[PDB]
This record gives C-alpha cells, structure tokens and sequence, in this order.
C-alpha cells in the first residue's frame, strides 16, 4: 500500500499568480456551533 | 423550544453541504474545466465561468466582480445596510459575511488586479462555500500550463 | 458582474486516466439523518 | 435522547468543516508533485497526494493494489467477512465498516485496479469519500 516507481520526469505545480482573503467562520455557522455546545452542556 | 429549531438547523446544514459536496465531486469527475489564459481578463473570465458552472447546480449564485475603481466598489456595497463598513473590510482584504447567511464576499487578486468573489443564496451560504469556491480558484491555477 | 476577455486562448482539461466507485452514503450519516427527522417529527 | 443526536450533529459539522478547511488550504498552499509516464508513477503521485492530505487530518490514507487475488486477500485479511468485503469491492461499491472507522474505495488508474484505504481513530464517512476522490480527480486534471 505504498506504490513507488522509477519515474521518467518530476514536476511541481502551484497556485501562484493569485491570492485570496483567508479563512474566517461565518456568523451563521458560529451561532450554530455556539448554540449546539451551550445546549449539549445544558443537558449534562 | 430552542432545541427543535437548532436541530432543524443542524440537519439542514448537513444535508445542504453533503449535497453541495456531492455536486462538486460529481463535476470534478465528469465536467471538463475550460481554462482561459493570455491576460488578466482571460484568467478572470475563466475563473468566473468555473465558479458559475458549480454555483449553477447548487442553489446559489457566484460572480467575479471588479473591485478596482470606486464605481466597482459602490456597485458592490450599495446592496448593503452599512456600505462604509463593508468597503473597509474588503479594502483591508478580509472576507465579509452578512449576519444571516445569504452573502459571502471574498476579496480576490489576479496578478495586480482586485476583484471580489460574490456568493449569494436564497437559502444559505457560509464559510463552507468560501472553502469550496476558493478551492476551485486553486484548481484553476493548478490546471494552467 | 461578468468579466469577459477580448481574445482568450482556451484549454479543455478532463479527468480521464482515472475512475472511482460512485457515491454511496455511509450508514453512520444515514442514521444521523434518520434520527434527526424522527425527532423533528416528534414535536 | 436528543442530547446524543445533538453531539453527533455537532461533531459531524466540526469535523467536516475542519477537513474541508484542510483540503482547501492545501489546494492553495501545497505544491502538487506530479508523477507521470506510467501506471506506477501515477499511482505513486496519487498515493503521495492522498498522504499529504490525510496526514494533516487525523486519519491515514493509502493506495493499495487490488489487481491480483493476492492483492485482494492481503487487503481483506483483517476484516470479519473477507469474501463479502471482496465481493463488494469487486462490484465497485464503496465499503464502509459499520463502526465508522474504515472506508474502502475501489479506484482505477488507466487499466490497473486499486483501493483507496481511509481509516481514522474518530470517524470517516462519505464526506471523506468525496474529498479524497475529488483529489484524485484534481490530480488527473493537472497532468499534461
């Protein structure tokens, strides 16, 4: 479960010419996570 | 009370993003990517068409919007209750979400040119969509010769 | 909002040299969906 | 109890938000090393890409030969019902162990058969199927 080959050529591909605003959680899903955890903790 | 609703919200989230992820994978498997190059505008066109291919099958709208001239900025932000705030976020290169899960605005830059990937939906768009739609922009770049 | 170019050059690429078993839900998530809907029904 | 179901929903959303965060981050920042020129080179490149992703997600991914009967028997040894597991895989179905720890995904490179093995100490589901099979598609699309 570890296939290795002699290989004719090696190449490197990259996402380069562009950049994007980085990750942030949405308010919508932040609310859902908070409510979940506050409710889970309220049965316990 | 607060529990039945939250349960429907969890359920909706899991269904929706399972479905959207099913679609994404199906398209990566069966739909050819059309790659435009030669200039900033060709590149921006190809990214716009790719986003549209996916959003079209997912119950949300995606667009690539110029975000260079003040006219570009005002066009984008007049659809919003606090335009000055929306603009400052975008100008400072951060994602903007509405509080209600209907708009995601994602600053995006091709070489020297500024854009904003606009995602909207009649149901819901979140950071999951940020992740999927930015993933696609990365796949686009990787597919270039 | 619809950026278009004056004379693009295009390249069509396709996932070809590989294929995969097609989609099927795991039992785990099937259970979660069923239990959700049966509880949502229960109010 | 609705408590348990809720923890399950919550876990699902966190886990697949995290795994999707990782997938997207890697597509953006990690250079894809493209091996081509034969079935074995391709297979190697797919194996390394799957590994790059699984490594950062708290699960292990592997590409296993599934060509010869010897390959099949090796794969299925540690399973309760090997003949049955094999029938499923031969039939080209995804195989999910019931306890949520193993996904086996029949996979083909040109004319060679493999199985993508995904395991996890917590949980693997169809979401992992979708993410990992997406990557195999991206690999193919990135070839010249």
């Amino acid at each position: 479960c570890e296939p290795r080959a002699a290989k004719p050529f090696k190449i490197l591909k990259k996402r380069s010419t562009t950049s994007v605003a980085s990750y942030q959680v949405s308010p919508h899903t932040a609310r859902i996570f908070k409510e979940n955890e506050r409710l889970i903790d309220e049965y316990k | 009370t607060d529990t039945r609703e939250i349960l429907e919200e969890n359920n909706e989230m899991l269904h929706m993003y399972l479905n959207r992820l099913k679609t994404y994978q199906y398209l990566l498997k069966n739909e050819p990517i059309h790659v435009y190059y030669g200039s900033i505008d060709a590149y921006a066109e190809g990214i716009d068409k790719l986003l549209k291919t996916y959003a079209d099958k997912m119950n949300l709208t995606a667009s690539l919007c110029h975000y260079s001239t003040q006219a570009d900025k005002d066009r984008l932000t007049e659809h919003m209750d606090d335009p000055a705030d929306v603009q400052t976020r975008l100008d400072r290169k951060d994602v903007y979400y509405d509080q209600y899960g209907k708009v995601v605005l994602i600053p995006f830059t091709i070489e020297t040119q500024n854009y904003v990937i606009k995602l909207t939906s009649d149901s819901i768009v979140t950071e999951f969509d940020y992740l999927l739609f930015t993933s696609l922009t990365s796949i686009y770049d990787l597919v270039l010769p």
